[PDB]
RNA sequence: CACCAACUUCCUAAACUUAAAUUGGGUUAAUCUAUAACUUUAUAGAUGCAACACUGUUAGUAUGAGUAACAAGAAUUCCAAU
């Protein structure tokens, strides 16, 4: 028959060709991802100095699970795990362009298989040189801390002891509910680590195991300016200034390995 | 994790020892699609009790209940242990078959126990590397 | 429950020949190499898988007749053979069974 | 003008047609059997020199016409509309065959001469250019290469990113025409006044008819556009679903004219690639293949 | 009962010039009774309308309602006639022009219930009407572009015409 | 410092005055007879002579509606098989 056929990346390839189609993938993602390991190394726009009013960037990272995470005083307090993966700056909107009163970066992390995805997808993001990502979310930045795209955004950017605000899907369950867009407000960041970009949050976050979070700084009115004890624009791997610990503690936390608490 | 079948809990692992008893005799039997996949991880644990040994008491306690017919109780430590003592998994092959037409169209498959006697199965075939695109593709291979 | 009147034919006529009420086309089809037939890419063709099981069946009669009799399942392998192959000694400790037809030419 | 020559080439082509139909009176039949693979033995009884393979396949039915390509006519490859002339056994090939060896060669000539055709149009008709000859590379190489020595005027001129993308649009323009590919044997004597200005197109005439006892040449023509054919040829250029012409190598003897090697890729609709391995395919099309 | 549709299929043309178009081949066919409803089996002929004869049979080769294995047989009586009788000279150059269905004598019976209650029970048959032209289907129908609604209505408001005055 | 608006009124052609039981008068569809007519008509004489409506009667076909609704233990080597 004369007319259209469904096909799928597979339907055609060898066995020895689909070896070497996922060799190829591999080698592609780790020179995309290597190419833009460095970010101020590629031109980066002009970094400017904080001022009040500056609004950072926000990041997508995956909800591993919870755990529980003692205190120096002995407390033990349930602790939620994210965990930021491949994020990266994709597309930057102008203030007028976008919204007279801020301008918006967007963030994607969580890379994704190009087999099943549009074509469409695939081409802004070889214009952008990284693979694809799974979400795309647009975070409202001050021209200030605008950032080029293409630079990778780490979980170093927040700090241990600094509120958060984290807003994600919750679980569908079905006809009987959920799979809704809810935001938790106020949550404090008790460790981070560097290694794994895994960033240890108070309190639970909506969403199964394993769910992208969209996670951007606290916009309570007390925590109004943070931003100014922390990288302004955002924390640079590439420049190096102070290499961060691996483990990122805060203070109150009583760390593995610290001797056994006792409460004189 | 488990398919809501049978009258009650019993009736399904019943049904699973029937359709169990009926592939260790035969080892290629038809059922509905659903059927086939949902006793297809029995058939390979199965295997695995096979291959722990004749002389486990626990394989023999399983493997009375399970095989009504007594006779298939040598054939699994005598027939099907050596045979897939090579194979570490795999034991089973399950593939659609066109739905029955008995008016009610339920998804059919066929399940059989690889390295039988039995004809081979017409399985699928990927194309060769001969095509013009795998060409293609052999050429970018030899240049990396 | 009935409406409170007659539905029209031209409102009975609209809701049936709604495009979600139609019959949808399948793109899916494909034809089968080994049987020349058409097949579903998901599919597997039956023309040719009608074969295998007629032979097996018919393999299946002819070890139904050599046991002789009910719960009598070997201990031992089985292995088929057709007219013109013969045991041989790798075939020794295994159930042999005969076929009066020749080695078919897609079963090896 | 270019336009006068096509004018002129297409009516010769025209008249060479009447005077094949005129050669053959009445309708002769010929007991052609189906060797093919799928219903085989079937005897049809055609026309000669006037039925073709395709019509086989229209008789039997449409999705032999669909997935055939091309056809072996006694274990010979024969295009699609080629006219039978003898009874004979006759299979369908595919795309999908296990050996298309013989279909990647149709399909690389057929691809090639599709890029002349955009070369010599492209080009507006107050520069010169001359088509030299299809080199024949493997498939194995990524791309199909095609020669053409432009003019004096465009010695300094390499197309751009936007040029490429020009010469693209006029393949895919013709792809969507969809062009038979109309298929003539022609005597060297007729084949070299058709393109008498084009001397480096004569050459490979002469080659042609130097080959075989006759002078008889293989000519194909996709609407206006003629040319010589080392081998039979794609029934239509809507087979190809992606067409790109990768890059353009001038080559290093360029006194008497610049002679230019343009590197392209093209995929038939029965094989589809996906979007990164086209792009891929793509760049390992952008390096010269010389021919060995 | 009336069976016209087969005498349309009687109908023979007077002999064409030799300076005449070959005229398109033209098949009526129809099944008169059949045990089912046809407004199941219109639903089968309202898809099917206008696509060709090999489209068609892989179409009903893996559908499941009865009726479609009706039709498939239908189908491929009438294509079989069309060329034994028709002059249809290629399987494959078919299409389904028309495909419709009627409605046919039933037959009536009471519907009894356990409890004392009785139904209108009813046997429904049916006629299916289809006319195939050798050919391929047309083609399909191209949605106006913005440009050709655009010049429409300038063109209306030209051929406006003022309403009574001199 | 006007205009609009009713068949009120005027104007051309015409017309000659405004609820409902009841009461006077002139026609007519259809069928048949007498006697004619002869693409379907006339003069007389007749009648089972005209129905959107009697808890009216018979037949056809819709709507609710393709809706309510309904159904056979497993495998195989096979429905008087295991
Ligand atoms: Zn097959």
């Amino acid at each position: 028959l004369h007319s259209k056929s469904s096909t799928w990346w597979d339907e055609h390839l060898s066995e020895e060709n689909l070896s070497f189609v996922k060799q190829l993938v591999s080698d592609e993602n780790k020179t995309q991802l290597t190419s833009k390991l460095n970010p101020l190394k590629d031109e980066p726009w002009p970094l400017h100095p904080w001022e009040p009013g500056s609004f950072r960037v926000g990041l997508i990272a995956l909800k591993l699970g919870m755990m529980p995470l003692w205190t120096k005083d002995g407390q033990k307090h349930a602790v939620t795990l994210l965990q930021v993966q491949d994020c990266h700056v994709l597309k930057y909107t102008p203030k007028e362009d976008h919204n007279g009163k801020i301008a918006a970066l967007t963030v994607g992390g969580k890379t994704v298989s190009r087999f099943y995805k549009p074509d469409s997808r695939l081409e802004f993001y070889r214009d952008l040189g990284l693979p694809p990502k799974q979400i795309h979310k647009i975070f409202h930045v001050t021209d200030n801390a605008v950032i080029k795209p293409g630079t990778p955004l780490y979980a170093a950017h927040f700090r241990p002891g600094q509120y958060v605000d984290v807003t994600a899907k919750t679980i569908g369950k079905g006809f009987q509910m959920g799979n809704q867009n809810r935001t938790v407000y106020g949550l404090k960041v008790w460790r981070v680590n560097t290694k794994h970009n895994i960033i240890y949050v108070n309190g639970s976050v909506p969403g199964h195991k394993n769910c992208l979070v969209k996670i951007k700084d606290s916009t309570l009115p007390a925590y109004k300016d943070s931003c100014k004890n922390l990288p302004f624009p955002t924390y640079f791997p590439d420049g190096d200034e102070e290499e961060l610990p691996e483990d990122l503690f805060d203070e109150s936390v009583w760390q593995p390995s610290e001797p056994s608490i006792t409460f004189a | 994790v488990y398919r809501r079948l049978g009258l009650g809990p019993e009736s399904r692992i019943h049904l699973l020892r029937n359709l169990l008893t009926g592939l260790v005799r035969h080892e290629r039997i038809e059922a509905t699609w659903a059927r086939a996949d949902e006793m297809r991880g029995y058939a390979e644990k199965l295997i695995d009790y096979g291959k722990l040994g004749d002389t486990n008491e626990r394989a023999m306690r399983m493997a009375d209940f399970w095989l009504t017919e007594k006779d298939l109780i040598p054939k699994l430590f005598k027939v099907l242990a050596p045979r897939f003592q090579g194979q570490n998994g795999n034991y089973t092959r399950m593939l659609q078959i066109p739905n029955r037409k008995e008016q009610d169209r339920a998804k059919m498959a066929v399940i059989e126990y690889k390295g039988n006697y039995l004809p081979p199965l017409p399985l699928p075939h990927r194309d060769s590397n001969l095509t013009l695109l795998n060409q293609l593709l052999l050429g970018l291979q030899q240049d990396l | 429950a009935a409406p409170k009147n007659r539905r029209t034919i031209e409102v009975n006529r609209c809701r049936r020949r709604n495009p979600q009420k139609l019959i949808k086309i399948k793109n899916n089809i494909d034809i089968c190499p080994e049987c020349g037939h058409l097949k579903q890419k998901h599919v597997l063709c039956g023309y040719c898988y009608e074969k295998v099981r007629q032979e097996t069946t018919k393999i299946r009669q002819q070890i139904g007749a050599q046991e002789g009799g009910p719960f009598r399942a070997p201990s031992v392998e089985t292995m088929v053979l057709y007219t013109g192959e013969k045991p041989s000694e790798k075939d020794q400790g295994k159930r042999i069974v005969e076929r009066n037809i020749k080695r078919p030419s897609w079963f090896t | 003008s270019p336009t006068e020559l096509t004018e002129m080439r297409n009516d010769l082509f025209n008249r060479e047609k009447s005077r094949q139909l005129s050669l053959t009176p009445r309708t002769e039949k010929i007991e052609v059997k189906h060797v093919g693979k799928t219903d085989p033995g079937t005897v049809f009884v055609m026309n000669k020199n006037i039925s073709t393979p395709y019509s086989c396949a229209m008789h039997l039915s449409e999705w032999y016409c669909s997935k055939s390509i091309l056809a072996l006519v006694d274990g010979q490859p024969w295009d699609m509309y080629k006219p039978l002339t003898k009874s004979c056994e006759i299979k369908f090939l595919t795309f999908k065959d296990p050996d298309p060896k013989e279909v990647n060669k149709a399909y690389w000539r057929s691809c090639a001469m599709m890029l002349g055709c955009v070369i010599e149009r492209a080009f507006k008709d107050d520069y010169v250019v001359s088509l030299v000859r299809a080199p024949e590379v493997p498939v194995i190489a990524g791309a199909f290469c095609y020669d053409v020595t432009l003019d004096k005027r465009l010695d300094e001129w390499m197309p751009t990113k936007e040029n490429l993308r020009s010469f693209t649009k006029d393949a895919h323009a013709l792809i969507y025409r969809d062009l038979p590919f109309e298929t003539l044997d022609v005597d060297a004597r007729v084949a070299l006044e058709i393109f008498q200005h084009n001397k480096y197109k004569v050459d490979f005439i002469e080659e042609k008819a130097s080959q075989n006892p006759e002078r008889i040449v293989k000519l194909h023509r996709i609407g206006d556009f003629i040319d010589v054919s080392e081998g039979p040829l794609i029934p239509r250029t809507s087979v190809c679903f992606q067409y790109e012409v990768s890059a353009v190598h001038n080559l290093n003897p360029s006194q008497p004219n610049l002679i230019r090697r343009f590197q392209g890729l093209s995929l038939p609709t029965h094989l589809r690639a996906q979007f990164t391995i086209w792009d891929k395919l793509v760049e390992r099309s952008r390096k010269m293949v010389t021919e060995d | 009962i009336s069976r016209k549709w087969e005498k349309k299929n009687k109908i023979v043309y007077p002999p064409q010039l030799p300076g005449e178009p070959r005229r398109p081949a033209e098949i009526y066919h129809c099944r008169r009774q059949i045990k089912y409803s046809k407004d199941k089996m219109w639903y089968l002929a309202k898809m099917i309308r206008g696509m060709s004869i090999d489209q068609a049979l892989a179409q009903l080769e893996f559908n499941d309602k009865k009726g479609a294995q009706i039709i498939k047989e239908v189908l491929l009586e009438a294509q079989d006639m069309a060329v034994r009788d028709h002059n249809v000279e290629f399987r494959s150059n078919l299409h389904i022009a028309e495909s419709t269905s009627g409605r046919g004598q039933c037959l009536k019976r009471i519907r009894y219930h356990g409890r004392g209650r009785f139904g209108i029970m009813e046997k429904v048959y049916c006629h299916y009407f289809v006319k195939l032209v050798e050919g391929p289907p047309p083609p399909p129908e191209v949605p106006k572009t913005a440009v050709d609604h655009a010049k429409d209505y300038i063109q209306q408001l030209r051929s406006r015409t003022i309403i009574h005055t001199l």
